[PDB]
């Protein structure tokens, strides 16, 4: 009967109703064929266009000079967390801010060939559990882990040596990836699997 | 073309007084121009007087700074003056619409009517006071008629 | 003489006692020794006595007619004082707001760290503000920006030029993004008296640290851009109201070289 | 996840741009075999199409089932976004498939934003819909050897926006109460054109003239249900967990609710005469019930930003008592559905400490008055 009492049920209702909504994926919905909304043409779909393209932004040709040349092997991706962006050409590697572009990082520690650059989390419990994330990079020889983070004076970006190197000469790591465990599974081109502990050591999960 | 118009208010040529009046009826513009162009206060008010009485869409804030204006530039007067009450009682008038529930969005012609232009007094009076009840509107806007009888007033 | 006037009540009876009453205040006023007679800042603690009020009672009348007495002789800081016994604390702030806020427009050089009516806006908001503060919140809005355009002035000169930006920006008074120039025109004549008064200052501080940062540098990501739109933005502000502006739009002269 | 989905483990894209899902089931130590679940084929139109050949590997699902693929045709490089439309989700499956700008080599697509998914379960993953206000908006990045490309998802407000000339294209496929919901939003949502904003607010109050009628019908009218659901969805996060801890929610945030419902307030006072003022008298109680709440919430919130100046922790850890176990569990309904007297002695301890400064206190006084 109060008002006060009664909004708050008609909102809690409605709370549950919307927690309840329907499972988004099951074989029952198109089990004949697919409901589709599908148009060749941008923008075909006037009101209903899912995604729009905001902007578009170059590469910085500052951040392009430096992979001027590159005889042996180029490679880019972003990387999600940190949105930034990773260049890759032989040895060395760029991570370039989003946002800004200006804003661009350099590894001159590398020595060798980056064969791959991943972006990981920390481990539940190791020195360094409380940066936001790891950069893991691998190249012929080498394992290098590093640690990123956001200044809070500046804002800028601190990458810090966190030495620790694994030799992996052999592995030609072609894969990395982690579990949030803090755990690290990478491949090589060496059959399917391996996986890295910093606590350097390598151990074959699928039995050597 | 340009928008070079701020530029005009500027130029002294003896050509340009008889320019701004041919042009005087996005003129608006032109006519923003011109009371800001007379420096003299009566030439000024005249214009704006115009500008609110006028028939393209101008809201009704600014109708009434126009008359706010011209009235300040203070038997022009009072035209004016009459006009500034008519103006504030199709305000109160769109201001309770707002509160009233008996109405609905998408009658906004009303409001758009209301902004629009100065009613006569009787359309204000029939239309509006009676249907929406506005009692307090309808004693007000027969202050200004200064319609007399008794009975009705009670 | 408090002490003096206080012996009128042995004689105890009606007549004498308000002969001292009067007497008493005869000498607040025209003595303005408030402090002494009346009291002294809060630091939340009520009042410190004034000699007066360890004898006691009718004071608050009497701090009222002062004080009303100090509005007509204009004596400002006196009658804050005064309001600040008499616990009107909204009245307070108002008188307050227009010591500070005239006195704010103005030409530069001045305002040393430590005591003024800045000083006394610093006072009385720190000091009302945290506690049960009865003011009205629009009051206290207008104080806490004039306080907020002082802190700007602080670090205006004293170097400090980024900074100055960043703050003036966080007003919300001046069109930093882009041609919202005119809805900066919408929002202005809506502004309260006391504010109103001040763009002026604003502008021209705005475009000056605007300036100087933006001297042309030497010899690399250097967004001059911005900085750039900020004063364009500024101007048009400045170009739509200087008839609602006391008459400097010399703001072309430091825009330019 | 098996958040969005219990049963299926993983979805996986083919050559011909074909989606398969498997099912799997787990245990502590052992693995089952996946199975398939289910199959979806690309639109040439229909199934046999060979728009999607080739794809490549830059192709990727987003969390909800946000398809990017990338096509490189033997002519050139084509790029397609399948979204599925969770609006009618809310029982049939659609998916809305569109081309895409970008023309160059696709290097690899990433999520710059944490996904839009409403909950942690199966049930309600999906709905956009209700976390439309609160979850960030999604930003889809497009690597390509040349430049970065930003995707925008376009947001139920932004799909209404288009249609606000004709609004029955949303109606048909989200239905009226959320038509009136959005309609709502983009009236006070600032930075819009007055046009747009009447029109809403003309829909909102009016509907459709001699098309769609905004009714209370022997339920309550679309118009409650959207404000409410508005209502509901902005305090969603907050409504549940506990106030108290030092505050549960930070100072902007406090700021920001704060504002958003003081919009709300204000809308409603001003257009209450006519909502309020039997199905219409139900909807009558209905809409003044609901108004109460907005005001009542946004006293609550008024109080917290006054708590937020200053010195709130100290004056909280000594004046709790035996009532403490209470208090501490308070949720934010609690207060948006008041428990007068503890507030009512804390406040009087705030204001006799020295704790308000100023106006603050003031307003205390003025509240206790007012309301206690």
């Amino acid at each position: 009967q109060e008002a006060l009492e009664n909004a708050g049920r008609l909102i809690d209702r409605q709370l549950q109703e919307d927690r309840m909504y329907p499972d988004l994926s099951e074989l029952l919905m198109v089990s004949s064929g697919m409901d589709m909304d599908y148009p060749l043409q941008l923008l075909s779909v006037p009101n209903l266009p899912e995604i729009s393209s905001i902007r578009r932004v170059p590469l910085p040709p500052e951040l392009v000079e430096q992979f001027g040349h590159m005889q042996c092997n180029c490679m880019m991706g972003v990387f999600p967390p940190i949105s930034r962006a990773w260049l890759t050409i032989d040895s060395d590697i760029f991570m370039w801010n989003y946002e800004d572009g200006g804003d661009l990082a350099y590894f001159d520690g590398l020595s060798e060939t980056i064969l791959a650059v991943g972006l990981v989390k920390p481990k539940a419990g190791i020195f360094q559990p409380h940066v936001r994330h790891l950069l893991v990079l691998a190249t012929p020889v080498d394992i290098v882990i590093l640690g990123l983070s956001y200044a809070n004076l500046s804002g800028g970006m601190q990458l810090l040596p966190d030495p620790l190197s694994l030799p992996t000469d052999n592995t030609y790591l072609l894969t990395i990836t982690s579990t949030d465990n803090g755990r690290i599974f990478l491949a090589g081109k060496d059959g399917c699997l391996y996986e890295v502990a910093y606590q350097k050591i390598n151990h074959s999960k699928s039995s050597l | 073309q340009v928008d070079l118009a701020d530029k005009l208010l500027q130029v002294a040529s003896p050509f340009l007084e008889p320019h701004l009046v041919r042009m005087a009826k996005r003129y608006m513009d032109l006519l923003w121009r011109y009371y800001e162009k007379n420096r003299s206060f009566s030439n000024a008010a005249r214009v704006l007087s115009r500008l609110a009485d006028m028939h393209t869409e101008i809201s009704l804030q600014q109708r009434l700074e126009y008359i706010a204006r011209a009235i300040l530039s203070a038997e022009f007067l009072h035209e004016l003056e009459e006009k500034m009450e008519v103006a504030r009682i199709q305000l109160q008038i769109q201001e309770t619409l707002q509160r009233q529930y008996s109405h609905h969005s998408s009658v906004q012609d009303a409001v758009s009517q209301l902004d629009s232009e100065l009613m006569d007094i009787t359309k204000l009076y029939g239309e509006f006071a009676d249907p929406f009840k506005l009692a307090e509107c309808k004693l007000a806007i027969i202050h200004c008629a200064g319609y007399s009888d008794p009975i009705l007033v009670q | 003489a408090l002490q003096y006037f206080y012996f009128l009540r042995d004689e105890k009876d009606s007549q004498g006692e308000n002969m001292f009453l009067r007497c008493v205040s005869e000498l607040v006023i025209e003595s303005r020794e408030f402090d002494m007679i009346l009291g002294k800042l809060e630091n939340d603690g009520s009042r410190k006595p004034g000699v007066i009020d360890k004898f006691t009672s009718d004071t608050k009348p009497i701090i009222n007619k002062v004080a009303s007495v100090a509005e007509n002789k204009g004596l400002f800081e006196e009658a804050a004082k005064l309001y600040d016994l008499a616990k009107n604390a909204d009245k307070v702030l108002e008188l307050m707001n227009k010591l500070l806020s005239p006195v704010v427009p103005q030409i530069s050089a001045p305002q040393s760290n430590k005591e003024r009516l800045k000083n006394m806006a610093l006072s009385i908001a720190e000091r009302y503000r945290a506690q049960g503060i009865s003011a009205n919140k629009f009051v206290d809005s207008t104080f806490y920006l004039l306080l907020d355009l002082i802190t700007f002035f602080d670090e205006y000169h004293s170097g400090h030029i980024d900074r100055a930006f960043d703050i003036i920006e966080r007003l919300k008074l001046v069109p930093l993004n882009q041609e919202s120039v005119e809805e900066r025109v919408a929002a202005f004549r809506n502004f309260s008296d006391e504010i109103r008064h001040n763009l002026s200052e604003v502008l021209l501080a705005t475009m000056n640290i605007l300036f100087t940062q933006f001297k042309r540098l030497k010899g690399i990501e250097d967004r001059d851009s911005q900085l750039r739109s900020q004063a364009r933005t500024l101007i048009t502000f400045a170009g739509m109201i200087p008839y609602r502006t006391s008459g400097d739009t010399n703001a072309r002269l430091v825009q330019m070289e | 996840e098996n958040s969005e989905s219990l049963d299926c483990q993983l979805l996986a894209v083919t050559h011909a741009g074909v989606r398969l899902y498997f099912s799997t089931c787990p245990f502590r130590a052992r693995p089952n075999t996946l199975t398939l679940v289910h199959v979806r084929l690309p639109p040439g139109f229909s199934a046999s199409s060979t728009v999607e050949k080739p794809s490549k590997v830059h192709r990727a699902l987003y969390s909800k089932g946000i398809l990017l693929m990338a096509a490189s045709e033997n002519d050139n490089d084509i790029l397609w976004c399948v979204n599925h439309d969770t609006f009618p989700f809310q029982k049939p499956m659609m998916e809305t498939q569109m081309t895409a700008g970008v023309d160059g080599h696709s290097w690899a697509l990433s999520a710059i934003d944490t996904p839009l998914n409403k909950d942690h379960i199966p049930i309600t993953d999906s709905p956009v819909v209700v976390q439309q206000h609160m979850l960030p908006p999604k930003k889809f990045v497009l690597l390509s050897a040349q430049g970065s490309l930003m995707f925008h998802k376009l947001r139920p407000v932004d799909q209404l926006r288009h249609l606000l000339v004709e609004i029955e294209r949303f109606f048909k496929l989200h239905q009226e109460d959320q038509a009136c919901a959005t309609c709502l939003i983009l009236a006070c949502s600032t930075c819009d054109r007055e046009v747009s904003a009447w029109a809403t607010r003309a829909f909102f109050r009016y509907g459709g003239e001699a098309q769609m009628r905004f009714t209370t019908l022997p339920v309550y009218s679309g118009k409650h249900n959207g404000i409410c659901i508005y209502f509901s969805r902005i305090m969603g996060n907050i409504w549940d967990a506990s106030l108290v801890v030092e505050s549960s929610v930070p100072c902007q945030l406090l700021e920001s609710v704060l504002q958003e419902l003081k919009g709300l307030q204000e809308f409603l006072d001003r257009n209450s005469q006519f909502a309020g003022g039997e199905a219409q008298l139900s909807e009558k109680i209905s809409l003044q019930a609901i108004q109460q709440l907005v005001r009542k919430s946004y006293q609550a919130l008024a109080l917290w930003k006054l708590l937020c100046e200053h010195q709130f922790t100290i004056i909280v850890a000594e004046l709790q008592k035996e009532l403490q176990e209470q208090l501490k569990i308070t949720t934010f309904k609690d207060l948006v559905i008041r428990d007068k007297e503890l507030t009512g002695a804390l406040i009087a301890s705030l204001i006799n400490c020295y704790i308000r400064d100023n106006a603050a206190v003031d307003g205390i006084s003025l509240h206790l008055q007012d309301i206690c």
